[PDB]
């Protein structure tokens, strides 16, 4: 069932701050912008 | 234009308004005066639209 | 071993089969690429019918007029209509065959090869 | 042959063929076109009437049988009853 | 440690792609296990759906789904520990303030 | 043999012909990126809305279908052995085209954000439209057609159906 699921999901240096900036420059990488 | 962006797309108000009143922010740990008007500050957060709004055009340029 | 249905009724090989899918993909991949079949292209048909139509009108009016008479010239989808009010009504079939000249020579698919 | 008989297509076409045939026989008019419609519709003999002119005269005269069938024998027969409480939608 | 959970999910990717191989082919009996592939695919896979055929017999004794469930339970195991925050569009938080998010 | 060997008469041609419909509302939404190319057969995009708007007013709706046709019909042998064989095929399609659906989601963001998956996309409605046109022209006619990998497990899951706790 989905509620049961997502709560135990939800019960488990922030992602915008500085993985947005990590994840780009590892996977889709542009000499424009990471050189 | 805005008359173009508008006839593409606003919004889904499904569960109502997804904009809400601002919280204005003030410094904790330390002005050319005009003291005239307060300045809004509730964009300073990272968390905020405007920030969203920058990413998603970096983003679309990467 | 297994049933397999009974015999009278005919049965579809699986080669069949294998021969239409890959007829579809070939027919598909030589309709995008003109110019990489072997050098050439794949063509529906041969002549167009109105250059047969043009060729045989010509042909038939040169031996009427050759032998001692009026030259008439037959038209494709019919002739007129005896009507009174309009002109396009009166010559509606050729009129009909003649706007479907765009669709009836030219492919639906674009001619050229983009993001390639 | 009742297995040409047997097959539902076969039933299908000549129950479409007796419909057109009876259609034919109670709706094709016969000296009725200059007599009435020819005369009524253009005022001129059907000969000198145009190709177009024809067909209208003719299906006017088909029209005014089939209206005449209609009345003077399914409605006659079927209104000979009253109105039976006229049911009506309620919602 | 970044590198411990991404060669976790690949390995569970892994196995779930060991297991729907699995199921695909239980559809084909003609197929011999001693043969070097398939005997190592189901020497990888005995004991998870060894566990399951003990766990569930068959519906009416005569068709069996064991894989298709072991398949389906994984796929929610791993669906449990998938990344907060996958990228692609989702780190991007939609457009503006969402309902949605 | 008591089970039934006749030849299939129009209702469950058009019985079949409305499962066959089903992995066709599967994979209708990756329609456009075949459609862009070709436009010919741009009512392909059309077609299948009412059956879109049936087929999916339950979530529950296809296991259903799949328990009645695998227990009402396939079992019983008192049905012509054609249809049985057009119910199971058109089953095993959607199974594909479910398969397909699985595969398209584990999909990696460099094939996402490369325009390979516009084309695995168009190739996903088209071979998959193919085979139900192939099997549309053997069901109004009633005949057996085979397709490789499939048939031959439809089958031997004919005659499994068949002698189910008996
Ligand atoms: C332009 C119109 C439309 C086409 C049509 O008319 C002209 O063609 C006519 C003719 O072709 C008829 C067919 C002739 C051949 C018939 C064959 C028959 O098959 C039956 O069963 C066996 C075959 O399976 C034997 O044949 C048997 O002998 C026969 O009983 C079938 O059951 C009906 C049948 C196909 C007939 C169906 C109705 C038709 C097609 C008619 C059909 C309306
Ligand atoms: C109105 C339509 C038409 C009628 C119908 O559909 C509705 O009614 C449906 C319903 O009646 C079905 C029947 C229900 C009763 C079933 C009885 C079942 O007997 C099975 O006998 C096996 C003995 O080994 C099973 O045991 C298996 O192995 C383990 C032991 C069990 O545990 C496990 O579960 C299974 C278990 O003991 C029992 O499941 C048989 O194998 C199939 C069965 C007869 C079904 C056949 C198909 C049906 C008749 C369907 C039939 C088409
Ligand atoms: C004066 C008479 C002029 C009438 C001309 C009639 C043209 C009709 C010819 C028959 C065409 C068959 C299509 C009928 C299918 C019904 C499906 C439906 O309505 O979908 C209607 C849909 C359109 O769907 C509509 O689309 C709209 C778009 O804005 C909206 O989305 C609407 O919501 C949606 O309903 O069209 C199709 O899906 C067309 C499918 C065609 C499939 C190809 C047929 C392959 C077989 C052809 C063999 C020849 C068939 C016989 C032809 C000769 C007939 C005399
Ligand atoms: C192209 C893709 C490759 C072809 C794939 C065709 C679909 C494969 C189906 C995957 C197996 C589905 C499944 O769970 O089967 C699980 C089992 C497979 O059942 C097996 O089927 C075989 C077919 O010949 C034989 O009948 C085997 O005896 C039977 O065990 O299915 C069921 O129990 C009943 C069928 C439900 C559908
Ligand atoms: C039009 C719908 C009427 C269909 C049933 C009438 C015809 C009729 O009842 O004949 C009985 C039908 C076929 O029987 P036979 O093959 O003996 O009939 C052949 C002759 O009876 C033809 O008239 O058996 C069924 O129950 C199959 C129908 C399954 C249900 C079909 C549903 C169609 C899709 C849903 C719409
Ligand atoms: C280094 C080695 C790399 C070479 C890889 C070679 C792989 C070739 C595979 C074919 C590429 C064809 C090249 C080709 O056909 O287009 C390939 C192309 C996909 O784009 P690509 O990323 O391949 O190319 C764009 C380029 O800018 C970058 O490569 O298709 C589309 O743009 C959409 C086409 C939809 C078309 C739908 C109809 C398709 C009908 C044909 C079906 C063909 C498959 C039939 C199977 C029987
Ligand atoms: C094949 C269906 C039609 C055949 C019968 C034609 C009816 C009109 C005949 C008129 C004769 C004067
Ligand atoms: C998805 C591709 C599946 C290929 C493996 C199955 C081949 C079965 C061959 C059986 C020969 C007897
Ligand atoms: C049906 C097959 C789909 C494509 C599977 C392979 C994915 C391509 C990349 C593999 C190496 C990273
Ligand atoms: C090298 C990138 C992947 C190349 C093949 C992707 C497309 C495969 C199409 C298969 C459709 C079933």
């Amino acid at each position: 069932p989905g509620p049961w699921m997502r709560s135990l999901k939800k019960q488990l240096a922030s992602g915008p701050r500085v993985e947005f900036f990590r994840i780009l420059f590892e996977q889709f990488y542009h000499p424009n912008f990471h050189d | 234009t805005l008359r173009w962006r508008k006839t593409l797309y606003v919004a889904s108000l499904r569960r109502g308004f997804r904009k809400k009143s601002r919280k204005q922010r003030i410094l904790v740990m330390p002005d050319g005066e005009n003291s005239l008007i307060t300045k809004p500050t509730h964009s300073y957060t990272v968390l905020g639209k405007r920030a969203s709004r920058y990413r998603h055009q970096i983003y679309k340029d990467v | 071993n297994v049933y397999k249905g009974p015999a009278s009724i005919p049965h579809a090989s699986a080669e069949v089969f294998g021969a239409f899918f890959l007829a579809t993909n070939t027919a598909l991949l030589a309709h995008m690429f003109p110019g990489k079949l072997f050098g050439s292209e794949l063509h529906v048909r041969k002549w167009d019918p109105d250059y047969l139509a043009s060729c045989c009108n010509e042909q038939g009016m040169r031996r009427e007029a050759l032998s001692g008479k009026k030259p008439n010239l037959w038209l494709l989808g019919g002739g007129p209509r005896l009507v009174n009010d309009s002109w396009e009504r009166m010559w509606w079939n050729n009129l009909h065959w003649k706007r479907w000249k765009v669709p009836r020579t030219g492919p639906a698919f674009p001619q050229d090869m983009y993001w390639q | 042959l009742s297995g040409l008989l047997g097959d539902i297509g076969v039933k299908c076409t000549l129950a479409f063929a007796g419909t057109v045939a009876a259609g034919a026989a109670i709706v094709v008019p016969s000296g009725k076109q200059v007599e009435a419609a020819s005369l009524d519709i253009y005022g001129r003999p059907p000969s000198q009437l145009l190709p177009n002119e024809r067909r209208a005269a003719e299906f006017a005269a088909g029209h005014r049988r089939w209206k005449g069938f209609v009345d003077n024998s399914i409605y006659s027969w079927t209104r000979t009853l009253p109105g039976h409480d006229n049911p009506i939608v309620n919602p | 440690a970044r590198t411990f959970e991404r060669a976790a999910f690949g390995f569970a990717k892994m196995y779930l792609f060991c297991l729907f191989m699995r199921v695909l082919l239980s559809w084909f009996p003609s197929i011999d296990w001693n043969s070097q592939p398939w005997a190592f695919l189901r020497l990888i896979t005995e004991p998870y759906l060894q566990i399951y055929r003990g766990i569930l017999p068959p519906l009416f004794g005569q068709l069996d789904f064991t894989p298709l469930f072991g398949f389906l339970i994984l796929q929610d195991v791993v669906e449990l520990m998938s990344p907060v925050y996958t990228l692609g569009h989702a780190k991007d938080t939609s457009m503006f303030w969402t309902t949605t998010d | 043999f008591g089970r039934n060997e006749g030849p299939m008469t129009w209702p469950w041609k058009l019985m079949c012909a409305i499962l066959y419909m089903l992995p066709w509302v599967d994979v209708t939404e990756k329609t456009v990126y075949f459609v862009e190319r070709f436009p010919a057969f741009v009512w392909t995009e059309y077609f299948s809305e009412p059956f879109e708007h049936w087929y999916n007013i339950h979530e529950y709706a296809p296991l259903f279908i799949f328990f009645a046709t695998y227990l009402g019909i396939v079992r019983n042998k008192k049905i012509p052995h054609v249809a049985r064989y057009h119910v199971m095929m058109g089953v095993m399609l959607d199974i594909v085209a479910m398969i397909l659906i699985v595969t398209e989601e584990n999909l990696p963001t460099g094939v996402l954000w490369t325009p390979w998956s516009d084309l695995f996309y168009a190739l996903m409605f088209w071979f998959i439209f193919l085979l139900v046109i192939y099997c549309l022209f053997f069901c109004f006619l009633g005949w057996y057609c085979e397709i490789p990998l499939i048939s031959e497990g439809v089958y031997l899951q004919i005659e499994q159906a068949e002698q189910l706790g008996q």
